[PDB]
């Protein structure tokens, strides 16, 4: 065994959470959270969740930790539980994620309404006056 | 294994080059002698974030086109894009995209 | 409280996503699908109290499949005893478990 | 947790006083530690040293209360040769109240504490005897 | 339940405790909620992938989206509070009391 | 008695079909009269809040208050009677189906029951 | 704000609560909670001032922490059984996480600290909304999983809520803080009967909502947020003060008023389960709520406080805007005790 | 008619990007409901075998089910080939 | 709870098909056309029994039939097949389109030698019927007996006796 690479990744995840949970110099806490997010993305990718890991790493990191850093700058045992068979000539994760439009019409409707309301709410809150 | 090794090689080469650049001129001796917080930048960041969230939902569209339910998938994709357009229109007409 | 609008209207707003064995895309099968199907068929209409007291065998099997704790315990026991024997020196692994076997397609 | 509850309750009431006193002391100390944690959270007085001093005083007060209650109640039950009597518990409660008054150095609180604690102790014994349920399970 | 799940759970617990500490800098509070949601995403993804439950592959993304939307609102709130005081200190929010 | 999960319960029916086998409440029911009285009180309070002659400001509005209260009260009484009828029906059926849990007491006269006597002195 | 945007936000809050109430999937319940929280903040910040912003940020922090805890409970429950349906939890740890999340959302002690401050910061209409409509979804979820709850924890939090509300209301001069502590005590009363009868929980919720609506609309009509401001109302609107006194008497649980219906019934229910001590303590503690209601009644309608000279000008004007349902709310909150058996309607 | 024509001419000047975007979006919404090749796309998606076709146990009452793929009975893909 | 029974190592010994995936892909269409009956027997047994231990002889049969198919290929047109598979093996995606000419030569050789017609598009994906004499498993899931349902009482509603009977209310 590669000395439990998943276990050491989870350990680095916990260590990073301890790192930014002390909340020193919120830029340093943000950087610790960025490292933790990268490590969690590595965990998900090594597990087999390529699309979900890349969604973490793109959306989470590149958008919202980026916006948090922007706002802050403006201010002052493994390998065992796994499967045996194969998937076919497609990836089950992509098909299941892909199925939301065909199957998850209700989820799409509620999520889109929530996002539009969120835009309206942000503008109203930041309106000022 | 290949991707981790490639990442490690890239980071190692970048680090080696930056440190040699930062220490090559350090061997020879030389002389060696606010508040404003504009609101519009936060708003453009938040708009990018809201738009980014919308982007994730579509991401599965390339795979969504093989379902045998083409009508429902097309309707929901167009609904999502229409709501993204409506968010853009609402922020446009409320002076949310101005400087 | 719970207003069962879906049952009254026959809508199926979110019931497609509640259990493993409910019409997955491309007929992909859940790992614990057989166990969950048996547990559901045991406990249908019986009610929660009687389901909890009477369908305990199927739920235990379903839980075991989901978490595999007893399988982990058995495998750990086997590995630990094998390690003890190899440390003592009275057991030798066969060529199959050392990578010296003849692989099959 | 209920581990201390079981440790206290398992000992027979009319015998073996020192373990009853020890168990009641531990229960009181745990209660005082919880109270000290809440007090530190809601009211951080000035610093670390005064906070640890306040925890020490609360814990020692509650432990002394529990020790005196257990010791006096068990001794009363033993000498009176009448177990399952709420009077023994009442006496223990009164003793506990007296100890609390001494710590606060108040005649009124000591007297007030003694009467109230004794009544509470008597009621707990009556509940043990009669099977009263503070937290009843859903029966009907 | 193997060690990876307990590691992610204790990561969530550490993030929750760090949020409940409130040294200062409400931005740190938002960061702690953010680490909480990240741990939730990781563990839900692991559970769903391990059990091959094909449909709930949707719900991590959705969770992310919703949580991310929440983050946006929080940032707005933080910003507005700063506009009143010039800093995002926790101790400035004592106008309302019990 | 939690009847939410009772079998054959249509989710959002105020009154099921079987409730039609029960006698409807009379229109002179005292509870209906109390509902009408509550509507009249609401009308008087509405007049008082608006600074209008309390007894004789709006007769149409007071009539509407009384009528709406009576209407809703009638339907509410129907539903209440139906639910109590279901409770009794289920209780009797359960007693009938489980005789071993409700054994018959042996009828015993006071002549051979010994009750302790306590004098008052 | 724009009336269109305000109506959209109100319907979004109601749709979130509705989403929570009609769904059978834990993810959809969580989504409904998220929608409700998202649309609730601008309502609290409808009138802009620093106090409202502080109240909104405190409310957001509390509700977001509760939502994260609730999602943790959902994921743990999924881990120990691959189920998404809202039913019995099947995990001891998950149930506790769920119970604490819902207690934080409801404002039950010891998670009560945010309610008085948020209520004081926001306006009267926002407070009406927060104290009436924002209790439906968590209580509905609690009713759905009542067979799972540990009675010890729920009853401990209920008794703590009753005690905290009773004691904290005694120290208040501000009307909104009085309403907040009253709501905390009433939530404590509601959650003590969940382990035994959810119908009594719903009956208590309905009676409390009726009384709270009446009291808030009376406070809005006579635009007072302090005791001394309310003490001036008799010199302009004595009938409003009389109605407010009767409503306060009802809220204190006096027979034959409507407020006596829940506690009585709840006590009765708790006696069928061989629980005697706990209802006794609950009633003795509700005496504190009655005391501060009576103090408010003394200051408002039972005595005539001094007035000012400018009040004369207010004698020449009448309210332009009226609440249509205020008389009905008053009558339903004072005079429905004879109709108690109607609770069989499984309200 | 005339007012609509005036509005479209006034928007086509000084706002051509918005006019083009709205026209393209409207076409993307409307045209799919009228195209006759949408059902062809659905049929093509149905004809893509991702899974093994599990045979059915013969019971003597299955005339439309083939015994061999070469048999005439069964779905054909000649419409796909001609496309 | 119980002992899991497994076949002996001798039961799992079979004459194996030792050709690579490029050869298999080159032959796949004619293999599906020719060796169909044992394959469908095996797969129907496999989805009906839901147990590998109950399908071993059918697997031996499909191995034997595949061996027979490849022996026929070897005997009549080894060279045409070899050239065709060389092309398939070269490509990383093993695309059929890349070497159409090799396939055409192979198709002509088999038809003349064995009269084999290559299946058309949409044929190998058909759902077909299998004539088998193996009995249908009556309890393939090994389920227990379902618990008895609740009594499901029925009757005709009557008014509640003496009303609600709640405290002092007479109705
Ligand atoms: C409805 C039915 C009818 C009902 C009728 C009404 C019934 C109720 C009314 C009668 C109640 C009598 C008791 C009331 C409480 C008395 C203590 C008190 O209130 O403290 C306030 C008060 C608080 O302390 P402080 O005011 O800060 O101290 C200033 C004193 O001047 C400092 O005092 P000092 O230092 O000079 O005292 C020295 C010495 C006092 O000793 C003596 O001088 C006399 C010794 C004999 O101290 C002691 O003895 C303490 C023991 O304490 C006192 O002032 C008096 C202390 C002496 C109390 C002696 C005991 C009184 C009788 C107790 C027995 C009766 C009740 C026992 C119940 C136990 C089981 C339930
Ligand atoms: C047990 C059940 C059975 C009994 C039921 C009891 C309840 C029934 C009624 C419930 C509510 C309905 C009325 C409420 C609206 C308010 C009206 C009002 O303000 O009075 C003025 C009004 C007369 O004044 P006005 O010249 O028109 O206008 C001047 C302003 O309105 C007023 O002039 P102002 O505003 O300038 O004067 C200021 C004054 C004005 O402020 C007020 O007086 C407001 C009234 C109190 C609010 C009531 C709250 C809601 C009711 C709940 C009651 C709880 C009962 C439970 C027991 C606990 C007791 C508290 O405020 C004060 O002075 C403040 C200090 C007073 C001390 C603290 C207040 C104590 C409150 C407790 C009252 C409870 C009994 C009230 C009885 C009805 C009062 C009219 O009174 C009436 O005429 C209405 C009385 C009812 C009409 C009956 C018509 C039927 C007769 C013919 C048909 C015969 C029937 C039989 C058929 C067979 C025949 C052949
Ligand atoms: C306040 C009252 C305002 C006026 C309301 C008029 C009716 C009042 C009824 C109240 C009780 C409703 C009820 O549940 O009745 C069932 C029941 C009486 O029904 P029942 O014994 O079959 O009726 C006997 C009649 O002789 C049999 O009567 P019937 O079947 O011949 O009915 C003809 C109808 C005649 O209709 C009319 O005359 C319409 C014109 C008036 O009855 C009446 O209107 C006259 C009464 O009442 C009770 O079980 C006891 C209720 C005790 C009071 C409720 C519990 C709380 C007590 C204090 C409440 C305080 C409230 C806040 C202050
Ligand atoms: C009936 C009551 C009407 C009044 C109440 C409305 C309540 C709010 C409005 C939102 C609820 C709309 C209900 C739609 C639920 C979706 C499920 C149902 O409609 O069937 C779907 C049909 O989907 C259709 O596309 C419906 C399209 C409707 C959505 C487009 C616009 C929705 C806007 C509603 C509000 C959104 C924000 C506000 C916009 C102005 C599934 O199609 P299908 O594929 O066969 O089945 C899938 C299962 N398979 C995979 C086995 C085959
Ligand atoms: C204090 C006064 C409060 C009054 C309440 C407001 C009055 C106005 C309401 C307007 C009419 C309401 C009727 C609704 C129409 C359809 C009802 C249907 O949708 O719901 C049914 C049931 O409707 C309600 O249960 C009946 C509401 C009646 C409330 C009155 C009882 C209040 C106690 C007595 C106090 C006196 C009040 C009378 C004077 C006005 C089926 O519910 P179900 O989907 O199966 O399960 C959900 C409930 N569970 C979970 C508890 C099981
Ligand atoms: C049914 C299809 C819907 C989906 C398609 C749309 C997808 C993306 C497009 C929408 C994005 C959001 C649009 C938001 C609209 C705001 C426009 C606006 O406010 O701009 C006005 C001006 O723009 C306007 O006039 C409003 C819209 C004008 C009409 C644009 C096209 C409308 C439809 C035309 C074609 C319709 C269909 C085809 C007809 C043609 C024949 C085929 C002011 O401009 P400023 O930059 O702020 O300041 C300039 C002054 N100093």
């Amino acid at each position: 065994m590669t000395m439990y690479i998943a276990f050491i990744l989870s350990t680095i995840f916990v260590i990073g959470f301890v790192g930014f949970s002390s909340k020193p110099s919120p830029i340093y806490g943000g950087l610790g959270l960025i490292v933790s997010g990268g490590v969690g993305c590595g965990i998900v990718l090594n597990f087999g969740g390529s699309f979900l890991g890349l969604m973490v790493f793109l959306i989470y990191l590149g958008g919202m930790l980026v916006v948090f850093g922007y706002t802050t700058a403006m201010a002052t045992g493994d390998w065992v539980i796994y499967d045996t068979g194969d998937s076919g000539f497609f990836s089950e994760e992509a098909m299941g994620i892909a199925a939301l439009y065909s199957y998850g019409t209700w989820l799409v409707i509620v999520t889109g309404w929530s996002l539009l309301i969120g835009v309206v709410v942000i503008m109203e809150i930041t309106r000022g006056n | 294994m290949n991707i981790m090794l490639t990442l490690l090689t890239n980071v190692t080469l970048a680090s080696l080059l930056v440190l040699i650049a930062f220490w090559l001129p350090q061997l020879n001796a030389y002389s060696e002698k606010r508040l404003p917080f504009s609101m519009k930048f936060f708003l453009v960041a938040i708009t990018f974030l809201l738009f980014d969230l919308e982007i994730a939902l579509l991401l599965p569209l390339p795979w969504a086109s093989q379902t045998n339910n083409l009508k429902t998938m097309l309707t929901m994709a167009l609904f999502l894009l229409i709501l993204l357009a409506a968010s853009l229109a609402y922020e446009w007409t409320q002076k949310g995209l101005e400087w | 409280p719970f207003f069962d609008v879906q049952k009254r209207l026959g809508l199926d707003l979110d019931r497609w996503m509640t259990i493993q064995s409910a019409e997955q895309p491309h007929k992909i099968p859940g790992r614990c699908h057989a166990f969950e199907k048996e547990w559901i068929e045991c406990a249908h209409g019986i009610g929660g109290i009687r389901a909890e007291k009477e369908c305990k065998i199927e739920f235990d099997d379903f839980v075991e499949c989901l978490l595999r704790q007893k399988t982990m315990k058995r495998l750990s026991a086997i590995k630990r005893q094998r390690d003890k024997l190899i440390k003592e020196g009275k057991y030798t692994p066969p060529p199959h478990h050392l990578g010296k076997e003849d692989p099959r397609p | 947790a209920k581990t201390l509850l079981h440790k206290y309750s398992d000992i027979p009431e009319g015998t073996e006083c020192h373990r009853k006193a020890y168990a009641s002391t531990s229960i009181g100390g745990a209660t005082g530690l919880i109270v000290s944690a809440y007090s530190i959270a809601l009211k951080p007085p000035a610093s670390f040293l005064e906070g640890v001093a306040r925890t020490g005083r609360y814990t020692f007060t509650s432990a002394a209360i529990g020790a005196i209650f257990g010791l006096t109640s068990c001794i009363s039950a033993q000498v009176r040769e009448k177990p399952d009597d709420p009077l023994n518990y009442f006496i223990g409660g009164c003793a506990g109240g007296l100890t609390l008054g001494a710590r606060t150095r108040s005649y009124g609180i000591g007297a007030a504490a003694c009467a109230y604690m004794g009544l509470t102790a008597a009621l707990v014994k009556m509940g043990q005897l009669e099977g009263w349920q503070v937290f009843a399970e859903p029966k009907v | 339940m193997p060690l990876v799940y307990m590691n992610i759970i204790m990561a969530f617990a550490i993030a929750l405790a760090g949020l409940l500490m409130y040294r200062s800098h409400l931005m740190s509070s938002l960061l702690c909620l953010e680490g909480m949601m990240l741990s939730l995403f990781i563990m839900s993804t692991l559970i769903i992938l391990n059990t091959h439950f094909t449909l709930a592959n949707m719900m991590p993304i959705i969770l992310l989206v919703f949580a991310a939307c929440e983050a946006a609102l929080g940032l707005s709130l933080l910003v507005m509070v700063s506009n009143t005081y010039g800093t995002d200190y926790v101790q400035n929010l004592n106008l309302l009391q019990c | 008695t939690m009847m939410s999960g009772r079998p054959g319960r249509v989710p959002l029916q105020f009154l099921p079909n079987e409730a039609r086998s029960l006698p409807p409440p009379k229109l002179t029911d005292p509870r209906l009269v109390y509902m009408g009285f509550l509507g009249y009180c609401s009308g008087l309070i509405d007049n008082a809040i608006r600074r209008r002659p309390v007894v004789s400001a709006g007769l149409h509005r007071q009539l509407l208050y009384v009528t709406s209260f009576v209407f809703f009260g009638y339907y509410l009484l129907k539903r209440q009677d139906y639910m109590y009828a279901l409770r009794d029906h289920d209780m009797f059926a359960y007693v009938k189906s489980h005789p071993e849990d409700f054994p018959e007491k042996d009828k015993k006269t006071y002549g051979e029951i010994l009750e302790e006597f306590h004098p008052v002195r | 704000m724009n009336p269109i945007i305000y109506t959209t936000l109100i319907m979004t809050v109601m749709s979130g609560t509705m989403l929570v109430m009609i769904s059978s999937h834990w993810l959809l319940i969580w989504i409904g909670f998220e929608m409700n929280l998202l649309a609730m903040i601008p309502v609290l910040m409808k009138n802009f001032n620093p106090r409202a912003t502080e109240a909104a940020t405190k409310y957001f922090l509390t509700q977001a922490t509760a939502s994260m805890m609730l999602m943790m409970a959902i994921i743990i429950n999924l881990l120990y059984s691959g189920q998404w349906t809202i039913t019995k939890m099947f995990n001891p740890v998950a149930m506790t996480m769920m119970t604490m999340a819902l207690a934080m959302k409801l404002g039950l002690s010891p998670f009560h600290f945010w309610v008085p401050e948020v209520t004081q910061g926001i306006s009267l209409q926002a407070g009406l909304l927060l104290l009436t409509w924002q209790k439906l979804a968590p209580l509905s979820v609690l009713c759905q999983i009542s067979q799972s709850i540990n009675p010890n924890l729920m009853l401990t939090m209920a008794m703590l809520s009753i005690l905290i509300g009773g004691w904290g209301g005694l120290n208040q001069t501000q009307l909104r803080k009085i309403m907040a502590y009253s709501s905390i005590a009433h939530m404590g009363w509601m959650t003590a009967v969940l382990p035994y009868n959810t119908t009594m929980t719903i009956l208590n919720l309905l009676i409390y909502i009726t009384m709270t609506l009446a009291m808030f609309m009376l406070l809005i009509h006579s635009s007072a947020t302090t005791t001394l401001s309310l003490s001036h109302t008799w010199n302009k609107m004595p009938v409003i003060t009389s109605l407010m006194m009767v409503t306060l008497l009802s809220m204190g649980g006096l027979p034959p008023l409507s407020g006596f219906m829940p506690k009585w019934m709840i006590i009765q229910e708790m006696t069928k389960n061989e629980s005697i001590i706990m209802p006794t303590l609950m009633a003795m503690t509700a005496l504190l709520n009655l005391y501060f209601y009576m103090r408010l009644a003394y200051s408002s309608s039972l005595t005539m406080f001094p007035s000012t000279n400018n009040m004369k000008m207010k004698w020449q004007f009448e309210h332009t805007k009226q609440m249509k349902l205020l008389p009905t709310m008053i009558v339903l909150s004072t005079l429905v005790l004879p109709m108690t058996p109607a609770l069989s309607s499984l309200n | 008619a005339g007012r609509i024509a005036s509005f479209l001419k006034n928007a086509w000047a000084k706002e051509p990007v918005l006019v083009a975007s709205f026209a393209i979006g409207g076409l993307a919404i409307i045209l799919p409901s009228l195209s006759p090749y949408t059902n062809y796309a659905i049929r093509i998606n149905r004809a893509t075998p991702y899974n093994y076709p599990v045979p059915l146990r013969d019971d003597g009452n299955m005339p439309d089910v083939p015994s061999h793929p070469q048999d005439p009975q069964g779905p054909s893909l000649e419409w796909l080939k001609n496309l | 709870p119980g002992i899991v029974e497994l076949p002996t190592l001798e039961d799992l010994k079979v004459q194996e098909v030792k050709v690579s995936s490029s050869v298999l892909k080159a032959a796949a269409h004619h293999y599906g056309a020719q060796c169909d009956k044992p394959n469908k027997e095996f797969m129907l047994c496999r989805w009906e029994e839901k147990d590998p231990r109950r399908c071993l002889e059918e697997g031996k049969l499909v191995n034997q039939c595949a061996l027979d198919f490849f022996r026929q290929i070897k005997r009549h047109c080894a060279e045409p097949f070899t050239e065709y598979w060389t092309c398939i093996d070269y490509s990383g995606l093993q695309l059929f389109r890349h070497c159409r000419k090799q396939q055409a030569k192979f198709d002509e050789c088999v038809l003349d030698k064995l009269g084999w017609v290559r299946p058309d598009l949409g044929e190998l994906s058909k759902v077909t019927k299998v004539k088998t004499d193996r009995p249908l498993p009556e309890n393939p899931y090994h389920s227990r007996a379902r618990p008895e349902p609740n009594p499901e009482a029925e009757g005709d509603l009557k008014p509640a006796k003496h009303g609600s009977r709640l405290f002092f209310w007479t109705m």
